[PDB]
RNA sequence: AGCGUGCUACUUAUACUUCACCGUGAUUGCUGUUUUGACGCUUUCACGAGUAGGCAGGCGUGGAGGUCAGUGACGAAGCCUUUGCUGUAAAGCUGGGUCGAACGGCCUCUAGUGCAGAUCUUGGUGGUAGUAGCAAAUAUUCAAAUGAGAACUUUGAAGACUGAAGUGGGGAAAGGUUCCAUGUCAACAGCAGUUGGACAUGGGUUAGUCGAUCCUAAGAGAUGGGGAAGCUCCGUUUCAACGUGC
RNA sequence: GGCGAAAGACUAAUCGAACCAUCUAGUAGCUGGUUCCUGCCGAAGUUUCCCUCAGGAUAGCAGAAGCUCGUAUCAGUUUUAU
RNA sequence: GCCUAGACCGAGGACUGCGGUUUUUACCUAGGAUGUUGGCAUAAUGAUCUUAAGUCGCCCGUCUUGAAACACGGACCAAGGAGUCUAACGUCUAUGCGAGUGUUUGGGUGUAAAACCCGUACGCGUAAUGAAAGUGAACGAAGGUGGGGGCCCAUUAGGGUGCACCAUCGACCGAUCCUGAUGUGUUCGGAUGGAUUUGAGUAAGAGCAUAGCUGUUGGGACCCGAAAGAUGGUGAACUAUGCCUG
RNA sequence: UGACCUCAAAUCAGGUAGGACUACCCGCUGAACUUAAGCAUAUCAAUAAGCGGAGGAAAAGAAACCAACAGGGAUUGCCUCAGUAGCGGCGAGUGAAGCGGCAAAAGCUCAAAUUUGAAAUCUGGCGUCUUUGGCGUCCGAGUUGUAAUUUGAAGAAGGUAUCUUUGGGCCCGGCUCUUGUCUAUGUUCCUUGGAACAGGACGUCACAGAGGGUGAGAAUCCCGUGCGAUGAGAUGACCCGGGUCUGUGUAAAGUUCCUUCGACGAGUCGAGUUGUUUGGGAAUGCAGCUCUAAGUGGGUGGUAAAUUCCAUCUAAAGCUAAAUAUUGGCGAGAGACCGAUAGCGAACAAGUACAGUGAUGGAAAGAUGAAAAGAACUUUGAAAAGAGAGUGAAAAAGUACGUGAAAUUGUUGAAAGGGAAGGGCUUGAGAUCAGACUUGGUACCGGGCCAG
């Protein structure tokens, strides 16, 4: 149960805050869990998904697929993986949109800011 | 419009009464916020009590003569009797009333005893006073530490003494004397 | 509802003679609202019949003594196994009611330890009932912050709180209550008697000071527990007793024989 | 609750219990106490005689505190004695030592004389007493002491 | 088979008689066998019209507390249906089809709780009915071109009319892109349409001399003042020390 | 209020007092409507007063709740006496 | 007394009763249908739906003495649609406490609009009556008489005791009228005894509080409905009239 | 040749006002509908509309008060007083205050005094500094009075025994406000399904089982939640706790007693009359006009007047937090509320489209699917489209999109039909549905239904 008077249990307020979230807030909303190997390597359990991460899909029809993130399409609340494509009868391929909460990060794209974030969250980079 | 054996009512609802309906939905909220104001005010000035010492005064009218309650401030004569100037008293938690006076000795003595009791329990800090001594004190409630106490009604055993004239006769004669005092005095002056 | 809902129109009745009902109608032209009925409880966009007011009565007064009467009756009902079972509590593996637990349970600080104690004392099947009872609420109340429904679990009553309230805070269905402040909303939920109450020893021993007895005066000012209008509540033994059965006439048949 | 009201039972019946001839209307007969001298005279004369007219003299700015004088009778006078000491007083009371009953301090202005006292001396302190109340108090060996 | 009168039989009302069942009122009994329903079971008798109206017991709806550790993506709710069952009834339950995410029974609480009507409200839909009608302003015709398609478009030939107080050529008010070219036909042009003031895309309005701009007209209206509680009213050089002078 | 060679004419399809918004859900003894089932009981159009006569109050008629009792002494009837 | 033809029904569900025959603690026709045979169970039987036939059946709602009316609303369908809430009250009922009662203005407390706790005042009640100054409720077993359920003694009857309540005669308190003791600020006091007078009084308290139905009054007041009235604004693009300029 | 007074001018130096918002607030002005069963006083109502003026609150406020007590003691609000006293065609109606309990509490400032051994006071210019300001200087204001001193509770001037108290500026904390960062436990197995977030099994965390997202009901997948921890910015003469530098303390203030004094608000009080208002009644307040004071005087003491007392305050000048209000503004949390004809008029490019010369009036309108995967391609057709195909869990989801009722309508099938049709009762015919060889027991026992 929530105790703070600054926390709202309203369903409408929560959905409005979700669907009108800015891109910066949607970065945090689109977090993904790390695999067990990276979780024990970095001592961090989840990170906001980033463009050049490699993920393994753990739910849905593409469960078991792996690939590098191609775009964090924050407007659609989805990520597009490298070769997760649906082929239209036209012959053209459109990327399949997958929620980051339905994948595990198997390889992190690291830079000075990701490393500082990992050390901030109590992990080891 | 008038029907049956019913009481005749006075329901004053012929104006635009619905524009002036105050429903106290905020009774509990006001209680809680009132408590928070009270705690903040106390903690700001602790261990100094939040209430100034008030006197004890007789209630006016023939209906409330018997009762005694908290007054507004101690009279200048009462503070003079306990050797406190009103300007100084206002700074040590004592309330002053320049308007009240002391015609009679009983209320004056009660309030002098009350002031002396408060003065014996008063401890005034200064620059030389350290936080160990200040922390050695608790914030008391003056309104409960020096409560207003009703004088006890007389009870118990006493000797019976019966005057020759009855109390009813005494009251009747007092009424008659008051009623005819003026005309009897005029008659005696004319005579 | 809003005080001016349905009344933000300058509508005026057309009167009779124009082959339409005498309801007020919107004036002007050029919009489809023009000429449409207004102000009526039967009209689309009008105000409701007798619009709801905030000065409706919401709170209800109950005599303090009668409220205490009911509290005592609910506390007494918590010790009747048949009432607790009809109330729905999974108490079949509790050896006796009232269920009194030692005071170490006033000091458990982790939900794991509190759940272990509930399991030990036989009060966890009712927690499991609460867990298994979670359902989506039927109706529009789920749009109004009442999205799920579940059963009520045991009420744990303590005398001193050394972590028990927070340890049981997250266990679904479990309520905690000080013995000093017991009320009917917890003792008879749904107006149904027989709450499954787990007393700590301190709370059980404080009950007699809180409500008084024949040898102890209640802490509540001027309060005495109520008296029943009947002394022996088992009327079958009264009827089938030596005193009563020694002065009655012999009984007839359970069913009259048909003679014609 | 609305589910218990007869409005729920009148549903389906045309007139809602108001009649087909009478036809529940806005204000037949007037509003309030209208026509009390004309067409509601038969009601006011029967059930509220004395309604119209003036009786007595006015009193500008009447302060009811002046007239405060609650009554206590003699059959209720011994309830002002301490309950824990009533039986002892009723037994050991004499002319040399009788209980004092301060009626003003208990909130009474006049002692009236209904009922009977225990045949026990008492000292009654009152603002006012009736003649028979004081005669009955003196008869049991007591006294009335006037106070103010 | 008419009229007056007598007789016999016969016909049949929700009436009368006997019986069954429903309900109401009364009534007999029921605890050492009362026995997990005594607000129950049971004996007996009589009675049953009803507007306005009263009361009682029930049916149904939205939401709330409790309970069924209830139903449900292996199909909730909704909807259609000679699939039927239960109830005097309000209604409840069920088979099949459709459908796709919630919903119900029971003990209680609560109310914006039940529609055939109000020339009710809003929305939708008929018959009327392929009906009334599409008839003022003289009038069209042949051929070719274009086009899937030509009474209605384009061109040619003809026949006519307006007949200079025009059906001609411009403007003021008002409109505002309707102008022009290209494309174009879903809607609109009460037939049609390849055409259009329609639809789409672009283009287009050039001033020292034409207007505005300036003057004053009837009038409008600041200032100095004077009213007015005030919004503001009067007044137009007025009881003014009035030049941003040349 | 205007304006009227005067018709109560005209004052934006509005005139024997324009239009707009508000007071305003104005008041109506008057018209219309007033939503489920079954069970039991079941009327009045009469009295008196009222600027009362299409309305009220009052009494009567009706329902409901009962209460005190249990053949006590009641009756839209007869007889006898008067 | 006897014989004889047909129709409809079969409620009940161990025994118990009243009778009869008694060859008998047995049997019967005597406190409500059994026996036997055939057929069928892929069906004779029952229900519903559609339809025919016979017979009856006017269009509902409404106001009304009277409606199928040549009285009014209603073309159709869906969704919406009208006795509500509040302040103050009467009766009744349920509940808590009871000569008291009401925690919630407020204070304490809290798991925080909840639940729990606290008390002074105040409201109502416990005293009435008079315009008021004022006065203020026991002769008695809180009265007598006639009834009175129940209880006690009896043993048809009878006696005792008799609450609530009913009728009746009294007593007490206030008002009104009369009388007027000892006394006295000599005009006050008002003892005592009365009166076809009067009060919403006493006469071993009954109230207070919460809730429910019903009824009442004020409120938009069951829903819709005026002709009007008022306050503040907008119009001389129509039109009326004057003026200025064409 | 210069002062002074009054009055002007300047694009003079520097400022200030206007206008907006509407819920509450302070005033002015001001109806009628309505109720009285008519109606005129009255009521609605000292309300709506109109006008002027503010703030976070406003206003009121430290008695020319209440009272009549054994006295209370600024203002405000609540509960009560009380539907009472009273007002009222004494009709309909209306209607306060004192006391009492509580919330909150906070007190004061001028004018009238000779500084007179010293205008000791202040705006501005100029300069300078450590700048919400200090210092220096020069004009100016001002004696027709700016400072100190006093405010009735007093107080002043003398004398008096002496005692008690104390100024300002910075630096770090704490408190208050805002804000950044950080955090437990399954996505293990089987089945259904397009998708598991469903069911089952085994679990884990829990001071976290609030809420939301993710392809269906997810504490444990994600965000959060809970618990705290730790940074940054602010803010506060008028909060405290510490430091630190200056305190120029023969200063300032209080306290006891004696003596002499003790200034205290005028076209104002008050009175008459007029109008309005009030519960205010021979007149409650306010306003106009006329009259017009006094010094133990003046006001009040709810019945007009004179006479005599008594009580209580001290007007005609001023400031002040809190408790109180709040359909507006800003930020939050909620609900036995409504669920797209409801709820605001507006869930949508809604005060929009559109109407009106104008003031103003003012709608309708949400929903494919988890994802456009929004139908490639072939074929008939002038085209729109159709037919195949394709995507999808579903096209019985194709944007003319969830479900898809009724009215109304097409087709197919069934039936009936001489100037309506429809209904009840009854049976026939046709169709549909049902049931005992039972949950029958072992050739037989016995049973069910319809009949003789
Ligand atoms: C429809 C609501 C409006 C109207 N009402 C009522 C009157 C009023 C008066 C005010 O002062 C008198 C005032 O002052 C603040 C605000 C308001 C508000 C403002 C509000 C918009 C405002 N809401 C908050 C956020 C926001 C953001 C914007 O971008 C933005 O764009 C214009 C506007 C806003
Ligand atoms: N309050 C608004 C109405 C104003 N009417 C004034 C009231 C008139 C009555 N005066 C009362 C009689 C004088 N004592
Ligand atoms: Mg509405
Ligand atoms: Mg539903
Ligand atoms: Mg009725
Ligand atoms: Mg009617
Ligand atoms: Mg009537
Ligand atoms: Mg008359
Ligand atoms: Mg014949
Ligand atoms: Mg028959
Ligand atoms: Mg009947
Ligand atoms: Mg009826
Ligand atoms: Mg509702
Ligand atoms: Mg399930
Ligand atoms: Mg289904
Ligand atoms: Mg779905
Ligand atoms: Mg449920
Ligand atoms: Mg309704
Ligand atoms: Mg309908
Ligand atoms: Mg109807
Ligand atoms: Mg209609
Ligand atoms: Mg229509
Ligand atoms: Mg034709
Ligand atoms: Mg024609
Ligand atoms: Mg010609
Ligand atoms: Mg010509
Ligand atoms: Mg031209
Ligand atoms: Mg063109
Ligand atoms: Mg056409
Ligand atoms: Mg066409
Ligand atoms: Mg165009
Ligand atoms: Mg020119
Ligand atoms: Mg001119
Ligand atoms: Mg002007
Ligand atoms: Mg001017
Ligand atoms: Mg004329
Ligand atoms: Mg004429
Ligand atoms: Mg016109
Ligand atoms: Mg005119
Ligand atoms: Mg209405
Ligand atoms: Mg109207
Ligand atoms: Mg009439
Ligand atoms: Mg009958
Ligand atoms: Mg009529
Ligand atoms: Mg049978
Ligand atoms: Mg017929
Ligand atoms: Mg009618
Ligand atoms: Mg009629
Ligand atoms: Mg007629
Ligand atoms: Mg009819
Ligand atoms: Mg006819
Ligand atoms: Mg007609
Ligand atoms: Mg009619
Ligand atoms: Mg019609
Ligand atoms: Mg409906
Ligand atoms: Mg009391
Ligand atoms: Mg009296
Ligand atoms: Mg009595
Ligand atoms: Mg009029
Ligand atoms: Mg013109
Ligand atoms: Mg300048
Ligand atoms: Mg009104
Ligand atoms: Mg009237
Ligand atoms: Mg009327
Ligand atoms: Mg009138
Ligand atoms: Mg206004
Ligand atoms: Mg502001
Ligand atoms: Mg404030
Ligand atoms: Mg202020
Ligand atoms: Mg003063
Ligand atoms: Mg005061
Ligand atoms: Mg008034
Ligand atoms: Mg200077
Ligand atoms: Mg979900
Ligand atoms: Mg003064
Ligand atoms: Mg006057
Ligand atoms: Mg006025
Ligand atoms: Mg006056
Ligand atoms: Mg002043
Ligand atoms: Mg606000
Ligand atoms: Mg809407
Ligand atoms: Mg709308
Ligand atoms: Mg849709
Ligand atoms: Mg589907
Ligand atoms: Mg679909
Ligand atoms: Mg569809
Ligand atoms: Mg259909
Ligand atoms: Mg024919
Ligand atoms: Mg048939
Ligand atoms: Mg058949």
């Amino acid at each position: 149960a929530k105790i703070s008077q600054d926390v709202s249990s309203s369903r409408s307020k929560a959905r409005k805050a979700y669907f009108t979230a800015s891109s910066v807030e949607r970065r945090v909303l689109l977090s993904a869990p790390l695999s067990k190997e990276l979780r024990q390597q970095y001592n961090v359990k989840s990170l906001p998904i980033r463009q050049n991460d490699e993920v393994l899909v753990v739910r849905g029809s593409k469960k078991g697929s792996e690939g590098k993130v191609n775009s964090v399409y924050r407007l659609k609340f989805a990520i597009q993986v490298d070769k997760l494509q649906k082929e239209k009868s036209n012959g053209a391929s459109v990327p399949i949109n997958i929620h980051p909460s339905k994948v595990v990060i198997t390889k992190l794209h690291l830079d000075k800011d990701r490393k500082a974030l990992i050390q901030r969250k109590g992990g080891k980079a | 419009a008038i029907s049956k054996n019913l009481p005749l009512l006075n329901n004053h609802f012929r104006k635009h009464w619905q524009e002036r309906v105050r429903v106290h939905f905020d009774q509990a909220g006001k209680k809680a916020s009132r408590r928070q104001s009270r705690l903040r005010k106390a903690a700001k000035i602790a261990p100094r009590p939040i209430d100034a010492l008030r006197p004890v005064v007789r209630a006016p009218t023939v209906k409330y003569n018997r009762k005694v309650r908290a007054g507004r401030g101690f009279t200048l004569a009462e503070l003079k009797a306990v050797g406190i100037a009103p300007k100084y008293a206002r700074t040590i938690g004592i309330s002053v009333d320049h308007r009240r006076q002391n015609k009679s000795q009983e209320t004056f003595d009660a309030n002098v005893a009350r002031l002396q009791e408060y003065k014996s329990k008063l401890v005034i800090f200064d620059k030389k006073t350290k936080a160990s001594e200040v922390a050695s004190f608790e914030q008391v409630d003056v309104s409960a530490t020096f409560p207003v106490e009703q004088p006890a009604p007389e009870s118990g055993l006493r000797a019976v003494e019966v005057p020759e004239q009855t109390a009813y006769r005494t009251l009747r004669l007092a009424r008659n004397e008051k009623k005819y005092k003026g005309i009897r005095e005029k008659r005696a002056k004319e005579k | 509802v809003a005080e001016n809902a349905g009344h933000q129109t300058s509508a005026e009745s057309w009167g009779t003679g124009r082959a339409v009902a005498r309801i007020p109608r919107v004036g002007g032209g050029g919009t489809h609202r023009s000429g449409q009925a207004a102000f009526g409880n039967m009209c689309r966009g009008g105000r409701m019949f007798a619009p709801t007011k905030t000065w409706r009565r919401w709170n209800v007064k109950v005599n303090h003594n009668e409220k205490r009467y009911a509290t005592a009756s609910a506390i007494a009902a918590s010790a009747v196994t048949s009432l607790v079972l009809a109330r729905g509590h999974r108490v079949e593996q509790v050896k006796e009611l009232p269920l009194v637990v030692s005071n170490e349970f006033e000091s458990v600080t982790k939900t794991k330890d509190a759940v272990a104690v509930l399991k030990a004392v036989g009060a966890h099947k009712d927690v499991v009932k609460v867990i298994k009872s979670k359902k989506l609420r039927a109706g529009k109340g789920k749009l109004r912050g009442r999205r799920f429904t579940q059963r009520r679990g045991p009420l744990v009553v303590y005398a001193q709180d050394n972590g028990i309230v927070k340890a049981l805070r997250n266990v679904p269905g479990v309520e905690t209550a000080s013995v000093k402040h017991l009320g009917l909303l917890q003792l008879a939920p749904g107006a149904h008697l027989g709450r499954f109450i787990i007393w700590t020893q301190g709370a059980f021993e404080s009950l007699d000071s809180v409500y008084g007895s024949d040898s102890t005066k209640s802490i509540k000012s001027g309060y005495t527990l109520p008296s029943n209008i009947i002394s022996n509540t088992d009327v079958t033994r009264l009827i089938n007793s030596a005193e009563v059965q020694a002065v009655v006439r012999p009984a007839g048949e359970k069913t009259q024989k048909k003679s014609h | 609750p609305t589910r218990l009201t007869k409005t729920r039972k009148h549903r389906g019946n045309v007139s809602a219990g108001k009649g087909r001839i009478g036809k529940h209307r806005k204000h037949p007969g007037g509003r309030g106490k209208a026509g009390g001298q004309h067409h509601h005279r038969t009601n006011l004369d029967k059930y509220h005689p004395g309604y119209f007219g003036k009786v007595g003299m006015r009193y500008f700015h009447k302060q009811q505190n002046h007239f405060w004088r609650p009554e206590i009778n003699l059959d209720k006078l011994w309830t002002l004695v301490d309950s824990e000491k009533k039986d002892e007083y009723l037994s050991k009371s004499s002319a040399s030592a009788a209980p004092v009953i301060d009626t003003l301090a208990h909130g009474y202005g006049k002692v009236l004389g209904k009922g009977r006292l225990p045949e026990v001396p008492v000292i009654v302190k009152a603002r006012f007493v009736s003649k028979l109340a004081e005669e009955k108090i003196r008869a049991v060996g007591g006294v009335v002491e006037l106070v103010a």
